[PDB]
């Protein structure tokens, strides 16, 4: 069979990821263009909301130390890869748990709808990837609002885990903080209720 | 906006460090135990940021200057980023960060007993060129102690995450220097079951960019998902 | 008073480095035309110091203490000092000089532009024990260029001078670290024919000996002429 | 044949071996105790002399980094091997050479004669070894006094020098410093009168 | 009162058995599944009791008096016990326990159909002498069933536990005899993962200790972990 | 690297250990001497103490064959090294699970504190290093007492386990046994409560 | 280590290296357009200056199949590159020794000053590089002029010459010639006032 060169390998991106891609986190000071959890400038069209979390371990005990990388389409369901901090919306950012409290925060715009390669539409999602020390290779996985049922029983990729049970874990429960609109999305690395993880 | 235009050849998660890697104590508990379920690549994946408009400071990628002079060994890093294909990736974000020359970082939670250098941040940042090359100044860094084993210590390393052209290609990991003796007893390296592989994680002394009675250099390409255009889809 | 009691083993001036070797520049014009005169072993040269009554202080062998902590990578160096008969040399002086973990030395010829490490002298003695044993605890060193070739860079090492029990066995010498890259090209080290004689020049990894959370350490054996009574003379 | 451990090779001082070896000279604090030039006290018995030369490379240039080390017997033909700070005298001694004048100096007292192992009587001398950078293994030879013909021409190891003009190189030339009692012992490493070197 | 003066080598769990062995069916449920939390060694984990006060009886290290004659093959068990710096472990604690010829234990919970011998017990203890040799007298025993497998053997081996200086030292193992073909199919033997490893577990044939025309003898030399002085602690 | 002669590997001590090393329980004869589970007499001076606790595998099963050794300073913070029958107390012992009620038991004082290399006090604890048929190597633990908090609360070995829900698995219940005061000490192999084990 | 392609390894030039170099020399016919001894035209800007020498060997003895090339900045400190036999000044031009006399001759003016990589100006000088039967590897010189003394002083390359009395070896000896402008420099290949020869 043909081989082509191999892909470096994945090594954990440790305790200290928050020097190299989470500045203030490190508490550290910044440089004058940082890649942060805002995707939104209040001006940007669409539902304005506010994404948080926690992340779990095997014990149940929150993981302090994650950092996560987010992908998703604008309001209009366009990925923006234009990276810019002058736009009004970028499709890209990152966001880190707090060694304290251990809660990431994001904020963002409801996501368009996009069509999967075959040309049907997928329900409106967030692509996550989790980094950590513990986790030599980070995890995929998809965030999906819990007030899109309609969109969600007919998602594509939501259809492709076998047991209905799993595919719980991907949903985000609408809240509200300020009665500012927000999704909390809890991660669960591993046992009960263990979060849905992609390959692609 | 992106578009959906290529497929990226899947990853090879034998070459690649399992998740569970007991001997790196902390990866049990952070570990799925559930397996992945792979899903058919859409716009979603193949696409990701493109950093050519972010505002890069004089000194991003000179960690000599970015934060007197810092104590350590001068060196350069610098490589090139292809794909499996061996086409180059150009304007991709490279992004580093490491120890000083004492093993010390910059963090709060680093509690060794080895000092911080007043004048050593340990953060770095470059766009590839046009032809995939990207290079760093900085000082080679301490190995470290952690808790793991009772006496277990990280090679010296430099920490590198990458964009590449998409979600899919984006990888974080960790370059080591040609021959220290720690790399063969470090239970993160052997995460990596393939003696190949880690072998594409030693950065090799290349006295060829070295500069004359001033620093080092050290050589250290990085491979990322080949990538294709779709066809017969 | 001491007295002519013992014979060394004549030296191998091939295993040693040969006076003449053009690689290292300043051997040409530093290095004899005619050849050494050889003189039976005489009181003169089958006797020497005892350092046993020095008054040596406290930190005479601590190179973290000797001179805020210095910054780089802490490490021990300990071995043990025998004869080419593998018999212990007790009470035998060590003495020891380094660069900081920049490659700078605190010398006044020195003008490499990495720093001076305001807490690091780089000297240090101890004197071997009843087991020929001895310790220091230091940073290790960086390599530092020097003029030789356009691009010639010293492999990390520590200097090293040992008395033994005559002149005749008094040496320096200069210790390199297991698996630096720089060992192969540098003319000093080359000075040297045979390359088992380099291997005795490198000191090993001992994470025996390492302090976990602390320092890591090095093993340096030392082996001087072997040391015989006289007979039917 | 039976073989041994092989010797740990030599290497040589570099260019800073007063760091470690001549501190004053390095021009670094120095330590409690150290092992310099002065192997006599005002008090100690045995003409008190001064001795003081340059080293010259091959092209006749001053070798201005050069250590030397010295073993003589006292003015009693004995050798006191007990190295202490509060000896009268010490038979071991360091000095080097200046990076401006380039020429060094020791404070002994004239050696006592010492018998070779045959048990003939050696002419007084001084032992000495030579470090620098550029030199891989370092150099013995000996001092011998001009005012000492007689014992010279009988030495068992001058007599051992093939070539009578290659003797003359180690005799050092009585002068006086200060109307103090000097002898001048100049090196020269190659070349033209080249310093005769022995191995033992 | 005892004292806090040295320190054990790391012990290398990749050397020694996993705790998790599957083919060896109770390590299932009897393995922990969080990792050991690795502590620095103090006074509790470095000290240990000194049995050279225990009063042993006559016999007390020899299985063929102390417990008629027991029938099977007469032979001594001996060796000496080291540190991994190869220093002699004096006036330490060695206990054995083993079946009889038929591979029977004297234990309630023994069931198999292999007769008890009349004349056997099947345990002993010896203090090592002042050059940490340590000798019993006893019979060959006979490998035995066990339910694992459907048809399992353990081969013939005698169990032994060495106290040696603290805590820190103390260990359990199994002697197996030299060219057992029963050896390499235990799944026991096998949750050692490095040939070389079992390797260590095995008595060699010592023609040169048999007393002739009485009995043979098998050497087994023990070697517990390295001692050694604390320094710039 | 340095490398010494590797250890003798350890092999389980199997289900027969008892014949061995817990005589009386293997119910057989026992010798004059043997090292058992009474570390005082009933003169030692210290609170004399009931230790009894029972062993759990990963299904919640008893662990009926159970070998334990334990290793404490007496009431002073003494470790007493020379094991005699005749003292009033040896800071070693051992004890096994009955192979009915499966419960183990020990008769001592509670241990005075005993400072780390640091030369922080550890809080009053026991050493104790279990082995059994399906342990290939022992595990080591300690036994801490529960009214001892203040000090359980600055122990610097207690406070190297990350999770402060794992610490409670080393604190030992007081109670009362025939109105004599006990402490009951259960260990969990695995799974839920597991035990935390140490390497050192 | 990285290890690029290894540079085609130098072979001398040998006796005849004039037919392929030196024609007019070589005595054969020349084609159109040489590459000569004549750097500048009469009209070229900057002092006129005629330069000759001879070359000499270990015996001391003439060189006389000598082949040099020479490399120098205009009267303005500036490289002319673009070779070309219409401008009135070419910073290139190649000599070589008479079989007879052994002398060299160029035709050029004095260069002017250029920088070093850190902008600290150099003193006038020429790039020599010379070959011949005999030389594996050509070897590099600089020609300097005796009426620049304090800029020679003052150079960044002549200072790298750690032997004052070396540094005299790159001096060219100012003369006239028929009431013209010139210097004499001779290379001496080894022995007795051996000339500087570099690396880079
Ligand atoms: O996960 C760990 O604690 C080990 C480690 C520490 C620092 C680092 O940068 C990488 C891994
Ligand atoms: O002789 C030299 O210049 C090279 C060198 C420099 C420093 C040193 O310590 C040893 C050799
Ligand atoms: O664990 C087991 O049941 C097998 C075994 C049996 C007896 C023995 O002595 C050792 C292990
Ligand atoms: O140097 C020599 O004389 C040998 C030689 C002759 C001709 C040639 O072309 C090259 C080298
Ligand atoms: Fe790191
Ligand atoms: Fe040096
Ligand atoms: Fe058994």
């Amino acid at each position: 069979p043909i081989e082509l060169l191999p892909e470096t390998p994945s090594q954990t991106a440790g305790p200290y990821v928050h020097i190299g891609l989470a500045l203030e986190a490190a508490g550290n000071p910044t440089r004058d263009q940082e890649i942060w959890n805002r995707l939104a400038k209040p001006d940007a069209p669409g539902e304005h909301i506010l994404l948080l979390g926690q992340v779990y371990d095997g014990n149940g005990h929150l993981v302090r130390d994650s950092f996560l990388e987010v992908w998703q389409a604008d309001a209009n369901g366009e990925y923006q890869d234009a990276y810019n901090l002058e736009n009004a919306f970028n499709s890209f950012g990152r966001t880190a748990t707090t060694f304290d409290a251990g809660e990431w925060t994001l904020h963002t715009v409801k996501p368009g709808v996009v069509n999967n390669a075959a040309g049907v539409p997928m329900a409106p999602h967030i692509n996550i990837s989790l980094f950590a020390r513990g986790i030599n290779i980070h995890l995929h996985t998809r965030l999906y609002f819990d007030d899109e049922a309609q969109a969600n029983a007919k998602c594509p990729v939501l259809n492709l885990i076998e047991q209905p049970q799993r595919r719980e874990t991907l949903i985000a429960k609408r809240c509200e903080v300020d009665g500012k609109t927000a999704y909390r999305f809890d991660i669960r690395i591993q046992g009960e209720g263990e979060t849905v993880f992609f390959d692609f | 906006p992106a578009q959906d235009n290529s497929r990226f050849v899947i990853r090879d998660r034998n070459w690649h460090p399992k998740a569970l890697t007991p001997d790196y104590k902390t990866s049990i508990a952070r570990s799925p135990r559930q397996a992945l379920v792979s899903i058919p690549q859409s716009i979603s994946e193949t696409t990701g940021p493109n950093f050519s408009h972010l505002g890069f400071g004089a000194h991003d990628h000179d960690l000599l200057l970015n934060f007197g002079l810092p104590i350590g060994e001068r060196i350069i890093v610098a490589g090139r980023v292809v794909d499996q294909y061996g086409k180059p990736v150009p304007n991709t974000l490279v992004e580093m960060w490491q120890a000083n020359a004492g093993g010390r970082y910059r963090h709060k939670n680093d509690r060794y007993l080895a000092p911080l250098d007043p004048n050593f941040g340990g953060v770095g940042r470059c766009l590839t060129d046009s032809d995939g090359y990207y290079s760093f100044r900085t000082i080679k860094p301490g190995p470290y102690p952690w808790r793991n084993g009772p006496n277990d210590w990280r090679p010296a390393h430099i920490h590198f995450g990458i964009s590449g052209p998409s979600i899919a290609t984006k990888l974080i990991t960790q370059l080591y220097f040609e021959g220290d003796p720690l790399i063969p007893m470090c239970p993160i390296v052997k995460s990596i079951a393939n003696p190949e592989a880690v072998q594409q994680l030693i950065a090799k002394l290349d006295m060829n960019n070295a500069n004359p009675m001033d620093c080092l250099a050290y050589r250290f390409d990085i491979v990322l998902r080949g990538q294709r255009k779709t066809h017969f889809e």
